[PDB]
């Protein structure tokens, strides 16, 4: 059938010979390390792609008086000085469709997995406006992470930005990966953008996803440290557009930027290669606008817009715990609450090392359900006040009994929040855990038997009583009836744990 | 890409170049923004001397540069 | 209008346009760039002349997105600063930097408009009355008595609670205020603005049923907008409120959030305009920028603009130039401390660093003054002692030393309060606490009546009878 | 264009315009170009070790012998005075464009495989004048055998805009198949 | 005919060459200045095109000295980037940044040669084989295990022990290494170079006769080399190693010492080239310049490159940009400390800071993982109590606090191990102790059966049995 497809191609050729159009084309002047000052090209837009002699795409950023500052989207090796470059007429369009589900792709939406090109008809711009004041509604659904700490104290909701900030090897990638992997039964679209990271790291992530099952609903917008600065800069915006395609069409999405500091570093690099003035510590002034323009597009759309959602969970890195740095303070300003991960809590055993004292969630109980709100509305303030009471009562020699019992219960609470790697907890387990903890049942048994007793109690309710899970699922409220069932179960399991 | 060279002053000099004549009687406003104004002419103005813009805006000649009075 | 310019250089929102020889726009005038929407129709992008830079060229900052705007495009010279519609056509309506309606409702009645860039009132025009109002927050109404008809300030990093504090203050003061409130949203989150709007709808403030019955006007300079809007939405909302105070001669509430983002936008736009960077990165025109905002915002004989505005502090450093500069213009200042926020004491108003100008005997009453001074004294003793205790131990202190330590911990608890809007954060209901109840409770806690109650009984309580009842509840819970 | 070359060139062109002697100056500029093309001339006139006096004296003798417009001689004295004399060749380059933009005589460059006739020249001149709106159209003729069979015209204030059809056809038809 | 050009600017390594109007060289092409030294033609002056500065001229950086180059030197264009000899001809030889054998022996065969500028391997050609590897260094084997196939970093200041540590690793591994190693020195001492070469000869690795079989190729650009050289010698060694990997299908080692001089050379070059400087002094393209190096080192589906890269941390500041960007790329980092090095606890690895990605039970076994977590716990608690004990002393602590502090003293001394290559400074014969004894010894120390022993019994020993024997000696000496 080689000739008949060639016959259709030739039937296209007789109708596709030439199109008349005033292609704006200019001469290349200076070519150095990804930036090319261009002569000519006076009717080009801002941010319009140009195509060089090599086929190298650019983006016309600085329309100076004489020349046109153009960033190359790749290498400038084969671009010869004086060779011509043609403008395209588009502004950072990317193809987008449902086929991207499962396909790790480059920042130009090119499949680096080699599994064929993506069937994408509709195209959405890379840069889009943020949803207005009336194009959103208040966040009310919860976005389950699986972690008891994040799911109870500092909750995250469908349509909220939440920053994962912390040091090296403090579990930020693991937090994001577990938050993605818990989505397997909630039907959301996952996006994991990787900006300036190890190719081997991305390979490990896509292997973990593919073998755990999280690739039926995930995309990976990755480019490594080798990739050009403009690709490291366009990766988050391309991931955002890919997510927003779903977000507008009545879907719930979840995008993670691991990490953002590499994007801001690449944008700083290209700003300094365009000879723009460097602001404080070599970062340009507009880096705040850079991050805010990207982040303000994650919202919870109103009913008229289909009540679509997009939860953005970006990841940044602080060096030696220096939150006072430029990009850390910029991101903790833009996002809607932040989750600080501390290497101190990491070494000391507290894993995942959520430092809730300096962690916040700007949605509150509206990023939980009625059951988890009833069980843990006051828990964050009480746990911070108990962190004080346990930190201050190291100075006093002897304590009065009320404070001693509050201190012991707070220590039990601290043993509850330990969560292993790759382990999600459902809403039923989370509610029953916070109940059996806060209500003072674990005040007796020791800090080390706490966790094993918790495991045994949840195993017990799973085997014996299904109506607890049925209630918290179908009704979604920690009713008096469900609490009656739960207290029966806790007493039975406490007696069993005693006799064993 | 130089200050003080506005392509109208070069016109006036091309007309009247014959020899370099005192121009302190006059003075023109080349660039004005954010509270300062670069001024041509005024070749005998002192440093610190009040210079009075038309429309009534007093100024002070702080740094006398090569061919422009900041 | 007739003199048409040509776009010459576009570097982000900092543009360069050339004009015919002798017809050049004026500084701060508005320019309309005849843009192009992606479908070929025009997309008008406004600008504002910043700097006449020679050879018929002017540098104007675009109040909109600069992408898509080619060189050599058409530009007009409107002949006026950015004018905004003022009066009763603003009540109940959400706006832009340019005064455009963005709540997707009827177009505003243009009829009354007033240009943004105007002068401050003169020295003879100042109202010199000194009086405090009741805000319903314990620490505020005791230690930082706000000045009715002045300028208040909320300082702190992010996540410490100045937006929630400004929401609490809106809740308490807006409806009791007999006049009109104004809210300028500057560099704040779109979902923050939307939640505020949904609350102003549900709480019946705007009275959506009858527009032009509302007592509120909304201007939002969100963070997605270019530096032009983040620069000028404060001045927009200020010109609206200034009309309200000028001719409608009624008291105004002017909540601003966030005010640091205005200086942020100035700093972003400065270096690209041509200015040399000053210290840590702010513009050279920082002091006069803050002047052109604050000194325009003042109370006069006709009207009184009460302005409760929140200053972001980058990395909790009050040495940062913009927080340092706002301090000189803000009468009553409150500083939020990450220690108080992190420990769980909310609101996190650092009391010893927070100061007002109203806390003077003749103005607040001798009893209120003496109790404020005693509270600050005990907290300062506690903080001057705290690290010595942390090293030494607690037993080795004298009777009065341990006594004041216990009382100061209890006072640190009692300056906390459940907020009306922070229900989703705390779980308890918000309590309005009166000044008499606060003064009485702090008098008791300082005199040592309650000197055996649990310190935790003083945590998230409105009144002092609530703290006694909570002590009763904990006492019974211990007996069970 | 904000280049000092363009600044001085536009100033000189506006001087000649307000006189009315635009073509008289343009001739002298064609002459000054081929003056300054010779390297000892430009080097002597540009290097600062050479005294400003004898610089201007050799300039006076060149004025007398060559013959220059009064204001153009005045202006080359201005360049020697104000030390833009390094930008002399660039000013004599930019004067062409500022003259074209004063006059409306837009230069459009056609390149075909071979030379073409006056009929096609007037056709492309009418095309350029109708699509640009320039009061005049003057056409440069350059041969380009790298094209296969077709004509390629550029235009614009710089040669930015362009329509072309020789090899563009081959590229667009091979790309739609090797997509 | 290669197009020929003259030189216009000479400012140190920066060379601006004017090239004919039509045919300019591309980025990274080998430019060869003719050169005229004292007697004859030193054609060795080699550049690479870095930019294109318009008006038919480009900017080059010199891989050699530039002093003596006058304006007007003829320059040829190679047309292809800088290509170095690869393959079996390179085994047992010393090369340059230029690939010219300075081994004072016969020439090298230019049959198969590889350019120094090659794109990173694709995403399909990587692998996800999680692989452990023991070194016999106790702290390395326990608190930051090393990954076969992945890059490893020796982050430390000056004079702390990165070179002794990497030499100990070389002795432990590259001897019995069944593959073929490549040692590249990016800006280190010529003394260290000569010492390593002498040891590679006398130990038999670089066979004196029969240089066809040596399994090691040296590529050296020392600290006296110009920045153009010290910026590309790493690329040279990298091309040799990736030839071995991609073509001969072998696993390769690559000890780089140390990449901070690569970064520094880059900064010295960029300041000359005239780019706007990034953070306080570094080049703007630091992240990309580092990543272009690093992402070519990862293992692929044919062979595996397990590179161990020392990194010099400036002024003992981990906040500086070159450490800040290398920490990201490396798989397992090992942070040395000047403090421990001064207190004598050698190697000077910071235990809590040196965090690997392979310390996961699925890779290392549950016992290894659990004992590693307990050691990290106890060392963390001692790090916390340090602030108190500094002023007070150990006397003021609780029973459990003083217990943890005593256990942490024993632990941080048992982490220490005498090395074979440090035997000239310590005098004590280095011990080799793997994982089977490492995990057991630490299990015992954290169980507290050995609580009766002093501290000095665990200092400078390999096995817990040698620790106990030293304890028996410390009780024989009454
Ligand atoms: N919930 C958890 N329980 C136990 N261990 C965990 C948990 N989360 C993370 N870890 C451990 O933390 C280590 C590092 O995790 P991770 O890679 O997420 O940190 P990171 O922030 O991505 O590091 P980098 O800064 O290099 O990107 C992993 O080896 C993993 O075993
Ligand atoms: N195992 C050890 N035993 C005793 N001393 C050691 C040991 N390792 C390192 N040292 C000390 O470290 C010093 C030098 O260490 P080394 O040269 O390995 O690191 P470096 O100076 O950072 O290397 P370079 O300067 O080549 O980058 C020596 O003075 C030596 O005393
Ligand atoms: C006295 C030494 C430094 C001579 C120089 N040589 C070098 O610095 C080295 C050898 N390099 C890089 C050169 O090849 C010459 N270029 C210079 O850097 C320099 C640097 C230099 C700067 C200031 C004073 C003297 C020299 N050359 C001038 C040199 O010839
Ligand atoms: N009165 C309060 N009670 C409890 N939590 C509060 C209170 N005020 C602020 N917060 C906490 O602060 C977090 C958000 O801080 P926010 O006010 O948004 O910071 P900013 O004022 O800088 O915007 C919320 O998640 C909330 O938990």
């Amino acid at each position: 059938r080689a000739d008949e497809i060639s016959k259709i191609i030739r039937e296209r050729i007789e109708g596709y010979n030439r199109e008349v159009k005033v292609v704006n084309t200019g001469t290349v002047l200076q070519v150095g390390d990804g930036i090319a000052r261009i002569h000519g090209l006076d009717e080009v837009m801002a941010g319009e792609l140009v195509e060089f002699e090599e086929g190298t795409i650019g983006i016309a950023l600085n329309l100076e008086s004489n020349n046109v500052g153009v960033v190359l989207m790749g290498d400038g090796l084969m671009i010869q000085e004086g060779s011509s470059v043609k403008a395209t007429g588009r502004i950072a369009q990317i193809p987008v469709s449902e086929a991207y589900l499962g396909r790790v792709i480059n920042a130009l939406a090119k499949p680096i997995d080699g599994r064929g090109e993506i069937t994408a008809s509709e195209s959405r711009l890379i840069e889009s406006p943020a949803p207005g004041i009336m194009s959103r509604r208040s966040v009310y659904e919860p976005l389950q992470t699986g972690l008891i700490a994040i799911d109870a104290m500092i909750p995250v909701g469908r349509g909220q930005r939440e920053l994962i900030i912390g040091d090296r090897q403090t579990g930020k990638t693991a937090v994001a990966t577990d938050t993605i992997l818990n989505q397997q039964g909630q039907n959301v679209i996952c996006v994991y953008v990787a900006i300036g990271q190890k190719a081997s790291s991305v390979a490990q992530v896509v292997t973990n996803f593919q073998e755990r099952g999280a690739m039926e609903y995930t995309i990976v917008v990755a480019e490594t440290a080798d990739s050009p600065a403009t690709l490291q800069y366009l990766a988050p915006y391309t991931g955002a557009a890919l997510a927003e395609y779903f977000m507008y069409r009545e879907r719930h999405t979840l995008i993670i930027y691991d990490d953002l500091s590499k994007q801001a570093q690449a944008y700083r690099q290209m700003s300094l290669l365009l000879r723009r003035p460097p602001g404080r510590e070599a970062y340009p002034g507009d880096v705040f606008y850079l991050h805010s323009r990207l982040l303000e597009r994650a919202a919870k759309l109103s009913s008229l817009l289909g009540e679509g959602s997009m939860t953005a969970l970006p990841i940044v890195e602080t060096q030696a715990g220096d939150v006072s740095a430029y990009i850390p303070t910029n991101v903790i300003s833009i996002t809607d609450g932040q989750i600080f991960l501390s290497a101190d809590l990491f070494n000391a055993g507290i894993r995942p090392a959520i430092n809730v004292g300096i962690s916040v969630s700007r949605v509150g109980s509206a990023a939980q359900i009625k059951a988890m709100k009833k069980v843990a509305g006051k828990l964050k303030l009480e746990l911070a006040q108990f962190a004080e009471l346990e930190a201050f009562a190291q100075f006093a020699s002897d304590l009065d009994k009320a404070t001693q019992n509050q201190l012991a219960r707070g220590q039990r609470l601290r043993e509850l929040l330990k969560q292993p790697q790759s382990a999600p907890l459902t809403v039923e387990e989370q509610v029953m855990t916070i109940y059996t903890g806060t209500n003072g049942y674990l005040d007796s048994l020791e800090l080390d038997q706490v966790r094993k007793y918790l495991v045994e109690l949840r195993t017990y309710v799973k085997t014996n009583k299904p109506e607890f899970q049925e209630i918290i699922s179908s009704t979604k409220t920690f009713t008096e009836e469900a609490e009656a069932l739960l207290k029966e179960a806790i007493q039975e399991q406490m007696e069993r744990f005693l006799l064993q | 890409i130089r200050a003080d060279e506005i392509s109208k002053i070069i016109r006036e000099r091309i007309e009247g170049y014959n020899r370099e004549v005192k121009v302190v009687n006059t003075g023109t406003v080349l660039q004005v923004g954010d509270g300062i104004a670069r001024i041509h002419g005024l070749d005998e103005v002192m440093a610190g001397e009040l210079v009075e813009f038309e429309e009534g805006t007093i100024g002070i000649a702080l740094n006398l540069e090569s061919n422009n009075v900041g | 209008k007739k003199n048409l310019g040509r776009i010459a250089q576009i570097i982000g929102p900092v543009l360069d346009v050339a004009f015919p020889p002798g017809k050049m726009p004026n500084i701060y005038n508005a320019l309309i760039v005849k843009g192009r929407d992606t479908a070929g129709q025009p997309m008008n992008v406004t600008c504002e002349v910043q700097q006449l830079l020679g050879n018929n060229r002017v540098r104007a900052v675009a109040m909109s997105a600069t992408d898509g705007l080619t060189r050599g495009m058409e530009v007009i010279d409107t002949g006026a600063p950015l004018s905004v519609p003022v009066g009763g056509a603003t009540l109940g309506r959400i706006f832009n930097v340019l005064g455009e309606p963005v709540d997707n409702l009827g177009p505003v009645d243009t009829r009354t408009t007033s240009p943004i860039h105007r002068s401050a009132p003169a020295f003879t025009q100042l109202d010199t009355k000194l009086s405090i109002f009741e805000t319903g927050i314990k620490v505020v109404d005791l230690l930082a008595p706000y000045r009715r008809g002045g300028k208040i300030g909320l300082f702190g990093g992010a996540g410490v609670g100045k937006t929630v504090l400004i929401m609490e203050l809106i809740n308490n003061i807006a409806k009791a205020h007999g006049g009109v409130s104004v809210f300028g949203g500057v560099g704040e989150r779109t979902r923050e603005g939307n939640d505020l709007y949904m609350e102003m709808k549900e709480s019946g403030v705007i009275n959506e049923q009858n527009i032009a019955e509302s007592k509120v006007a909304l201007v939002y300079g969100q963070m997605n907008e270019p530096p032009g809007a983040r620069m000028r939405v404060g001045l927009t909302a200020l010109t609206m409120a200034e009309y309200f105070r000028d001719v409608n001669e009624q008291d105004v509430l002017l909540f601003i959030d966030n005010i640091f983002r205005f200086v942020q936008a100035g700093s972003e736009v400065s270096a690209l305009l041509g200015r040399m960077p000053s210290a840590v990165g702010y513009q050279p025109t920082l002091s006069t920028e803050m002047g052109s905002l604050q000194e325009r915002i003042t109370s006069t004989k006709e009207g009184s603009i009460t302005s409760i505005q929140a200053v972001y502090v980058p990395a909790d450093d009050l040495t940062d130039p913009a927080p340092a500069t706002t301090f000189a213009h803000l009468d009553a200042t409150t500083v939020l401390s990450r220690g108080l926020a992190a420990k769980g004491i909310y609101p996190a108003v650092d009391p010893l660093d927070s100061t007002s100008t109203m806390l003077q005997p003749r103005i607040v009453g001798e009893e209120h003054y003496e109790i404020a001074q005693r509270v600050k004294e005990t907290l300062q003793r506690y903080k001057e002692l705290q690290d010595i205790i942390a090293i030494l131990g607690l037993d080795e202190l004298s009777e009065e030393d341990r006594l004041t330590v216990a009382r100061a911990r209890k006072i640190e608890r009692f300056l906390s309060q459940p907020f009306f809007v922070a229900e989703v954060f705390t779980g308890s209901p918000g309590k309005y606490v009166g000044l008499a109840e606060t003064i009485r409770g702090f008098q008791l806690i300082l005199s040592g009546e309650l000197d055996s109650l649990p310190e935790q009984a003083f945590y998230l309580v409105g009144n002092i009878d609530e703290a006694t009842a909570k002590a009763m509840n904990l006492e019974m819970e211990s007996k069970l | 264009v904000d280049s000092t070359a363009s600044r001085y060139a536009s100033a000189l062109a506006d001087v000649a315009d307000v006189t009315g002697t635009l073509e008289a100056t343009n001739s002298d500029v064609e002459k000054l170009i081929r003056i300054f093309s010779e390297e000892p001339v430009y080097y002597f006139f540009a290097n600062p070790v050479i005294s400003i006096d004898n610089k201007r004296s050799v300039l006076d003798e060149i004025i007398t012998t060559s013959g220059l417009q009064p204001h153009t001689a005045n202006f080359i004295n201005i360049l020697i005075d104000s030390e833009r004399i390094n930008l002399v060749k660039e000013i004599l380059n930019e004067f062409e464009d500022v003259f074209n933009k004063i006059t409306g005589t837009e230069v459009a460059v056609v390149t075909s495989v071979v030379k073409l006739e006056n009929d096609h020249l007037a056709q492309i001149a009418k095309g350029v004048q109708k699509i640009t709106g320039a009061k005049n159209v003057r056409i440069k003729t350059v041969i380009d055998p790298s094209l296969v069979a077709g004509f390629t015209i550029r235009y614009g204030n710089e040669g930015s805009k362009l329509v072309d059809m020789s090899v563009k056809k081959q590229l667009e038809e091979i790309a739609a198949q090797l997509e």
